[PDB]
């Protein structure tokens, strides 16, 4: 049982690792999106202002 | 009469299983569907092959053995092989996923998911026992499941039959006959767990026999098949005493008190002639004093080492076919005289000597011809620990890099183990030396 105890323990470190990367993935995207959204608001706020 | 269960675990263990019950039921006329026409008790008895067979009402001799393998391509041989009749359902026993070599995984991982069940069909064939004696344990060293799941099951038998004896027939590792990389490992790890469990082993080297299937049977590569039934003779000459009519070693309590002084020290060497080749037409028949002379040739034994640089404890002589005991006595006092046989101080200096009338019998279409008479010797000699320090040193060398540890630990074995396990051989390597050698 304590054999089967640390086999357990790693699987949960494991699948812990994997969380943090399901998370960077998901701030990866989040990024380009806020990205895209901040040109598209900036252009449209000069062009509105040159106007 | 008192039974006696085998158990097969593993490739090896079940494939040279396979071979011995082959042979078992060819030198008691039993047919491959159970019926026995030489057996006039029908569903019963307690003849000396009865410790190796029970009877059901239909007249059909049943072997008391259990073969385990965590994988079920080797077991399904058996299931579907000659002998189909022979057992039942219940004594073959698969996993799904084997243990891939890893002594962590056949012990730890998946032999705790297996025990329970291979114990109950242990149970159920115990049960039709009046008297057991104990085990005959066949597994190889090197495999995951042979060394990893061997060791717990070894264990928990001196648990469940605590006043039981157990003897091993173990394959020792040999690159010749394909080896994982870690064997060395599975090993020790092994045999540091069995050591205080077994009451004697009977070690054969894959080097020795894939040597006498080269240089006396002269094939080229020889394969599992010819490795097991050359095995399977010698098997059957160590266990004939206990399923034939006789007086040495017919129970399991005699092999320790003839061979095995110290409780630790229960490797027995075991020598065996003669080997000789079937498609060889006309061959001489060897003599007794020469199959007794190949005895203390390194050629013929089953774990290749020099007695002559160690000392005896205990030496049995088991012969099979036309022998008397005037041929045996003049055989070896010319060999006491020419050979090098020291025994330690503490011990008579003698043989314990068994002769069966029945020659060998050997396996139709098999490699190997018949011969009128043969021998199995079997001596407790410290030589057998150049076997030992063979396999440690190679532990050694890999463990100094930690090399593959981590599939071990990723098991969830504790890196200590490997040390603890290399710290029993060491000691068992300088019992070897206290014993056999002088300053
Ligand atoms: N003499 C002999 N040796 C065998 C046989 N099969 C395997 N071996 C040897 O046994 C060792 C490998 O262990 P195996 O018994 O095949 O492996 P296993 O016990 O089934 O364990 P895993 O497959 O790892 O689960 C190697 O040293 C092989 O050379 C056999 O039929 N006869
Ligand atoms: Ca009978
Ligand atoms: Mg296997
Ligand atoms: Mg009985």
């Amino acid at each position: 049982e304590a054999a089967e105890e640390r086999r357990k323990y790693q699987e949960a470190e494991l699948l812990k690792h994997l969380a943090e990367k399901r998370e960077h993935e998901r701030e990866v995207i989040q990024k380009a999106i806020e990205e895209n959204n901040n040109f598209i608001k900036m252009a449209k706020e000069k062009l509105a202002q040159k106007m | 009469m008192r039974e006696c269960i085998s158990i097969h675990v593993g490739q090896a263990g079940v494939q040279i299983g396979n071979a011995c019950w082959e042979l078992y039921c060819l030198e008691h006329g039993i047919q491959p569907d159970g019926q026995m026409p030489s057996d006039k008790t029908i569903g019963g008895g307690d003849d000396s092959f009865n410790t190796f067979f029970s009877e059901t009402g239909a007249g059909k001799h049943v072997p008391r053995a259990v073969f385990v393998d965590l994988e079920p391509t080797v077991i399904d041989e058996v299931r579907t092989g000659t002998y189909r009749q022979l057992f039942h359902p219940e004594q073959l026993i698969t996993g799904k996923e084997d243990a891939a070599n890893n002594y962590a995984r056949g012990h730890y991982t998946i032999g705790k998911e297996i025990i329970d069940l291979v114990l109950d069909r242990i149970r159920k064939l115990a049960d039709q026992c009046t008297g057991l004696q104990g085990f005959l344990v066949f597994h190889s060293f090197g495999g995951g499941t042979g060394s990893g799941f061997t060791s717990l099951l070894m264990e928990r038998l001196s648990v469940d039959y605590g006043k039981k004896s157990k003897l091993e027939f173990s394959i020792y590792p040999a690159p010749q006959v394909s080896t994982a990389v870690v064997e060395p490992y599975n090993s020790i790890l092994t045999t540091h767990t069995t050591l205080e469990h077994s009451d004697c082993a009977f070690m054969v080297d894959n080097e020795a026999i894939y040597d006498i299937c080269r240089r006396n049977l002269d094939i080229e590569r020889p394969t599992y098949t010819n490795l097991n039934r050359l095995i399977s003779q010698i098997v059957s000459s160590i266990t004939a005493s206990l399923r034939f009519d006789g007086a040495l070693n017919v129970d399991l309590t005699e092999f320790q008190t003839n061979l095995v002084p110290y409780p630790r020290i229960h490797f027995p060497l075991a020598t065996y002639a003669p080997v000789i080749s079937a498609e060889k037409a006309y061959h001489e028949q060897l003599s007794v004093a020469e199959i007794t002379n190949a005895c203390f040739e390194p050629a013929n034994q089953m774990v290749k080492c020099d007695p002559r640089h160690g000392k005896y404890m205990a030496c049995c002589l088991l012969y099979r076919g036309d022998v008397v005991p005037k041929d045996v006595n003049a055989a070896i006092a010319t060999i006491k005289t020419k050979r090098s046989i020291q025994f330690v101080d503490w011990c008579p200096t003698g043989f314990k000597v068994g002769i069966n009338y029945q020659p060998p019998t050997v396996v139709p279409g098999g490699d190997l011809a018949k011969v009128q008479r043969a021998v199995c010797m079997l001596s407790n000699t410290t030589a057998i620990a150049e076997a030992w320090a063979r396999l440690d040193h190679k532990f050694d060398l890999m463990y100094a890099k930690r090399a593959f540890v981590h599939w071990y630990v990723g098991e969830g074995m504790e890196e200590g183990e490997f040390s603890e396990a290399r710290e029993d051989m060491a000691a068992l390597e300088k019992d070897y030396e206290e014993v056999g050698v002088d300053s």
